[PDB]
């Protein structure tokens, strides 16, 4: 299941290793309150989240700019320690609502998708994770953003707008402006648990929110048919605030990458494969251990499809599975020593 | 191609291209602006999403006097879109510039120059004009001054309202705005005639049923009337050329929709192989494009065979010559469905 | 990269001063996807006897099959260009080189083993290293700041004239990743064109379809900014305009053909000259050929369009050739090109 | 031959580490007893509680697995310490794998010694026909234990033998029998690639 | 002949020529400038690819009143691509030096030196003229001036815009983006004559149908004129040489690309071995070009023989001192399609 990982700074000063946080109690007897990524992390576990990381860059007070935060988040011990830590699966970075929205000019514009690349470049230390990210305030730099963002990793890629204020306060009677990752972070560990991965993270509310930040009429431009769209936080009228768009940042249409749910879920069916795989690693390559292989994928893939998370009406449709010296490898290639295994599956579609 | 060189489990995704056709929007239009407006000076072009926007971007209430406010009104009250606002003097430089336009609209103002320019085959773009705003004269030459181009159309007469005061709506702004909806609702290839305009807007002068009967040959004038029992509607969907291909506005937008989606769905498989596997693939998905608009009942035909042909491979299109310099050629055949414009009934 | 950083000092300033983009092209490379790669280091003046050792040490090295230049002077990339020998490139080397000016070509000893591009690309930041990384900074410091601050003023001369002009970086380093990132998704014979750039600002300079054209017939591939699509490569065409070597995966693929087969021949080099042995070697490459053409790289309905391998005592030696020691094999190989043009043609039927 | 690497460690050693190849040749006869000499020596824990010296990364195997490749013991997060790599010192296709030079050893050494019991024979058809059964028999046994791929038997080995297919009348006659055997080994899986659509 | 002195593998590549003919832009035109126009003054040669591009290398807005202006606004305005411009005085200089080129323009000044020792057989130029300014003779004796080169062609009358003022546009400007229009749509073989043109032009003086009937024998001068339906047409596509071989303007311009497109693919085996092999390869290369342009119907004929024939051999075209001399000798033969310029039905 998607286990999220807070990256931020962090008011008591710690080593450069992430901690396992499975309550707020937990969080408390670790770090203390009053900033803006506790208040986030006190957002995600009041929302339903179980378990979750934290990493540290440094201490709240060494704050300096975009830049700097950028140049932080390009250190190389990041990468390793989540490349490290097997079970961490989202990254979250709340810390980017601490900096003002001074002009719309091109120097604001590349900052952002730096942002974008540099957490996509830490998205692909391992596979399978995904990386939440946020937007500009006003519509037209997010638009500007989303028209020129240019990467080979866009699959990876998830951007929510805009940012959300809570009933949290300072000590002064300010209403606490907080990034919506964190709180669909959690949707993701309840539908993960209740729902499962192939379900969609949409069309589901939200707790202990007072209102988007903004509006949803200046949101308009932002959603796009084809490609480079982004997900709505929108309030409703008698139905709370809910989470409107599954999309990630994929462009071309045809991809199945488009959606969050598809590329969680094939990940997700990769991981078990990997598990399974690597109890045959030095098995002898004849019919027996083919059968043995094809028979346990083909009872896991049986019992994923259904559970509804496979589109087909009978097993044919839903996946198929190939391995054998004939359609899926030569005869030369088991002197070559290895195995080849073809599975193909059909996504469901939001 | 996997390279194996630790013991292990390696995993593979399958890169090969997946080739669809997508539907792009067909009424994004683009206005015509005067060099002394100061909302476009300064700037390139504005884009525009909302009558309320406009005054946004505006400082004033709004003016009956000036033609831009009241086009924009009238535009909009018919339903629509996004628009742009472009200078005139600007036309030829930024239209280009913008990939989602779709119509050139006049906006009562001189745009003749701009259309020849950039109104050419495989451009899909579409230009709507203003007819004159004198009498129509009874002999019908009054159309000497239009250049038959077969990717424009006039549309007469100036409309008027009751919020106008002294200055009449130019017919292209209103009729603009008839094309998206009638795209959205029956499709690119119905005819934006026969159809009201829900302004409530008044035609300057009257036109009568012989009169429409002289200017709708050739460079023809697509008239809005008021009817008894049907008020004011849309009468004709013709352009400026009489030939058979290009007589009627709806075929040739429909080939404009047609060539814009297959070149962007094209795009994605420029630098492919050029061997059989890719053939099967963009035959593939030519054909599902128009075996949707045939379903649909845009083109014409009792099976689809009749209706229309894809042809590409290493004999039926292109040569071995063809292929070694680097060409793939595709033929694709289209029966366009074409208004009944005429109704003819007979009786024994 | 990692593995980069521990074995060399990542850094915009050469050992001592001079300005080097190669620890930032490098980044480039490996942010494409670029696979394990081999770096040749250049140290103290270009001296003559560097470039005559530059085709052996490549030599040695078993695995190399792309050069690349990642410097960003327009006169060092020529010495290092001149110095490649035509009798390196010809044994299954590809080279690829930086175009200097939009208008005319480079002039290439072997042209049908080159790949040019242009323009060069943006960067928004370098790489800048403490003092302890610049070899001579930190030692430097402690015993003599008054040399210190001498050097420092260049170093700052240098760091202000490169943010002035833009962070300008040769584009070869990054379309190497690109080579490897398409070889690893599709074959050799896919054309590395159609590619979008990662981790970039902008392109040095802006074209036009119309200025691509003119380019395109001499030979030089661009990058393009499509807005639905982004910064991508538009050209797979080398620097020989005949038939046979015009496309990048053409050639590569030959390339590639010739030194698998090649190295395989190497146990046979003493073999009996008689006909087992040539059934032997006939079936293994013919088996080597029809799996390329199952996997698409091959133009052909059936084997005998795609491939043919010929091999024996009267179809392609004699008894003077046998009784000389000669083996001769005749293989002929039908690649498939890019589609670097698509061509609609509606009609109103 | 084969090459392992790195030495091994434990508690009780003091200052001299323990030798690869004494443990592993425990894991041989391990692995022999359970599932067979075709079994790859490989993907097996280490019973001893033994550490490597040193670790080696994903990459640094993978330089090493070619040519005279260096068999490695490796640690892994969830599975302990296991063995890593079942090559040989020859990189040709024949024998590049330990268990198909083991397995063909082993099938040499058991037909030697029983064909010992044979030298001085008539050398006719009886002895032909009895000598055929007996290697066809053991063929048999390995096949349908799974040392040998195949879908049928004769698709997995052959015997020959008899007086105009193996041997000719002037072999007779100088006392010569001549029996061709014809084996396909097994290969281990050394490499697992999963692709999907 | 790879040397074999070390034991090893040796690797080499087939070297055997292949030939292929490629088919290259058949309307890159040169225009002629005045001495004293400031922006030819102190260069060689201009390259204008663009009408907005011209405007950028000028520093002044459109001017009416210079004939370099109008010329380019008028041949940009009709179609085509890029354009040299090359003072009148260097042009016997300039233009061999070109070899892209293929039209001469005389934008409204006197080329007839240059076109007399440039248009010749073999260097794959053609010409076009402006015909006189004044009203057009009854008698028909206004043509003595020009001379009869059927490498040329006269066009009448001057033609007048809106955006004109005092000076009229030179017929051969607008002529010329015409023909690019036409060879890009329909073909180099297809007859510049019976299409619009684009600008929004109207000739300068009416000509009747009795009028052009007396211009169009002998050096014929092909008629600009305006009909009641069709606007502005091209009326006549005829040389200034009246023989049965280059009467027609399609007939000269197509031979004129086929030795071009020919001559740059035989620049490839100059030094080839003189035997077999090599004839086998230069007769399938030419015969693979001349197929393709008898299918897309530039050469008239039931089957191939009856529309080209190429021959090469030891015995059929060159002698055995030929060989030994170093003379390699191609004879080609094509069927030019020719247009329809008189139609007669006839009724029973």
């Amino acid at each position: 299941i998607g286990i999220p990982v807070f990256i931020g700074y962090t008011s008591s000063p710690v080593d450069k290793t992430a901690i396992k946080l499975h309550s707020l109690a937990d969080f408390a007897r670790s770090f203390p309150e009053s900033g803006l990524m506790y208040y986030s992390v006190r957002h995600f576990f009041e929302n339903g989240g179980q378990q979750a990381y934290v990493l540290s860059l440094g201490t709240e007070q060494q704050l300096s700019d975009f830049s700097s935060l950028i140049t932080a988040l390009q250190q190389a011990w990041l990468a390793q320690t989540i490349a490290a830590e097997n079970d961490i699966t989202l990254i979250i970075t709340p810390d980017v609502i601490r900096f003002d929205q001074t002009e719309i000019s091109d120097t604001q514009r590349d900052l952002w998708l730096q942002l974008w690349q540099s957490v996509l470049n830490l998205c692909k230390s391992r596979r399978g994770i995904m990386g939440l990210l946020d937007a500009p305030d006003d519509p037209t730099l997010a638009a500007k953003c989303l028209q020129q963002f240019s990467s080979a990793d866009r699959q990876w890629g998830v951007v929510y707008w805009p940012l959300l204020k809570s009933a949290y306060q300072d000590n002064t009677q300010n209403p606490i402006v907080l990034s919506p990752t964190a709180a669909v972070a959690a949707v993701i560990q309840r539908n993960d648990n209740q729902q499962g991965v192939w379900t969609a993270p949409a069309n589901i509310a939200l707790s202990k929110v007072i209102s988007p930040v903004r509006a949803y009429i200046e949101a308009n431009a932002l959603f796009n048919p084809d490609g480079t769209s982004l997900n709505l936080v929108r309030s409703f009228p008698g139905k709370g605030i809910r989470i409107w768009g599954c999309r990630t940042l994929e462009n071309t249409h045809d991809s199945p990458w488009s959606y969050i749910q598809t590329r969680r879920l094939v990940s997700y069916i990769e991981a078990y494969m990997t598990q399974l795989g690597r109890a045959f690693v030095f098995e002898p390559n004849n019919a027996i251990t083919w059968m043995k292989f094809k028979g346990q994928a083909h009872n896991w893939l049986r019992q994923l499809w259904l559970k509804g998370g496979l589109r087909g009406t009978q097993e044919d449709q839903a996946f198929e599975v190939l391995l054998g010296v004939d359609e899926s490898m030569r005869e030369a290639d088991l002197r070559a020593g290895k195995m080849i295994i073809k599975i193909r599956l059909a996504v469901l579609i939001p | 191609t996997t390279i194996t060189t630790y013991p292990g489990v390696y995993i593979e995704e399958d890169a090969s291209l997946s080739l669809s056709v997508s539907s792009s929007a067909t009424a994004v239009p683009v206005f015509a602006v005067a060099g002394d407006n100061p909302l476009i000076s300064g700037k390139p072009y504005i884009r525009i999403s909302n009558w309320l926007e406009y005054l946004t971007l505006k400082n004033e209430q709004f003016d009956p006097a000036n033609t831009l406010d009241i086009s924009l009104r009238a535009y909009f009250i018919n339903g629509g879109g996004y628009c742009y606002l472009v200078q005139t003097t600007d036309l030829e430089k930024q239209v280009p510039k913008l990939d989602d336009v779709t119509l050139l609209v006049a906006a009562g103002e001189n745009i003749t120059t701009a259309v020849s320019t950039l109104c050419k085959p495989g451009k899909g773009l579409f230009a709507i004009f203003d007819g004159p705003t004198t009498e129509l004269k009874s002999d019908g030459t009054s159309n000497s001054d239009y250049d038959p181009n077969p990717f424009a159309a006039v549309y007469y007469p100036w409309l008027t309202a009751d919020w106008t005061t002294t200055i009449d709506i130019p017919p292209s702004a209103a009729i603009a705005g008839v094309y998206c909806s009638v795209d959205s609702t029956r499709g690119v290839w119905k005819a934006p005639a026969n159809v009201p305009i829900q302004g409530g807007l008044q035609p300057k002068y009257p036109v009568t049923d012989d009169l429409q009967a002289q200017y709708n040959q050739g460079k023809a004038l697509n008239m809005i009337r008021t009817f008894p029992k049907s008020g004011t509607l849309v009468w004709g969907a013709r352009t400026l050329e009489d030939n058979d291909n290009w007589r009627y506005i709806p075929v040739r937008r429909l080939f404009n929709s047609a060539e814009r989606d297959i070149k962007n769905a094209m795009s994605f498989a420029v630098f492919e192989p050029n061997s059989q596997p890719t053939w099967e693939r963009v035959r593939s998905a030519v054909n599902n494009y128009l075996y949707s608009l045939w379903q649909q009942g845009g083109l014409a035909g009792n099976k689809p065979d009749d209706a229309y042909f894809v042809q590409i491979g290493k004999d039926i299109t292109m040569t071995d010559d063809d292929i070694k310099q680097g060409k793939m050629i595709i033929k694709i055949g289209m029966a366009a469905v074409r208004p009944a414009e005429f109704i003819i009934l007979q009786f024994t | 990269w990692l593995d980069f950083t521990n074995l060399f000092n990542a850094g915009c300033i050469a050992p001592i001063v001079n300005y080097t983009t190669s620890s930032d092209a490098l980044k480039l490379y490996f942010q494409n996807g670029g696979g394990p790669c081999y770096i040749l280091p250049q140290l103290d003046r270009l001296t003559q006897g560097f470039l005559d050792s530059i085709p052996e040490l490549i030599k040695q090295a078993l695995e190399i099959t792309l050069i690349v230049c990642p410097e960003w002077d327009s006169g060092y990339q020529s010495k290092i260009y001149n110095s490649l020998t035509s009798s390196l490139l010809n044994a299954g080397y590809f080279l690829i080189a930086d175009n200097q000016d939009k208008n005319t070509a480079l002039i290439t000893e072997v042209a049908s083993q080159t790949a040019t591009y242009y323009p060069a690309v943006k960067v928004s930041q370098l790489i800048q290293a403490e003092d302890s990384q610049i070899a001579v900074l930190a030692q430097l410091k402690e015993k003599n700041p008054t040399v210190y601050q001498q050097a420092v003023q260049k170093i700052q001369a240098i760091q202000d004239e490169i943010a002035a002009n833009g962070n300008i970086i040769p584009v070869s380093a990054v379309m190497a990743g690109i080579y490897c990132a398409t070889d690893a998704s599709r074959g050799v014979w896919k054309a590395p064109a159609n590619i979008v750039l990662s981790g970039i600002s902008d392109v040095a300079e802006r074209l036009t379809d119309d200025e691509q054209g003119e380019m395109n017939s001499k030979g030089i591939n661009a990058i393009r900014y499509f807005s639905h699509k982004g910064f991508v490569v538009w050209g797979a065409r080398t620097l020989q305009n005949d038939d046979n070597w015009r496309y990048i995966p053409v050639r590569r693929l030959f390339n590639a053909a010739e030194r698998d087969i090649k190295q395989a021949m190497q146990s046979v080099v003493f073999e009996p000259n008689s006909q087992p042995t040539w059934e032997r070697v006939k079936s293994a490459i013919d088996n080597y050929l029809y799996s390329l053409w199952q996997q698409g790289a091959l133009a052909g309905n059936k084997p005998q369009e795609a491939y043919f391998v010929q091999i024996g005592k009267d179809v392609t030696m004699s008894d003077d050739d046998i009784k000389q020691g000669k083996m001769i094999v005749k293989v002929g190989m039908a690649a498939v090109r890019p589609a670097e043009f698509i061509i609609l043609q509606f009609s109103q039927q």
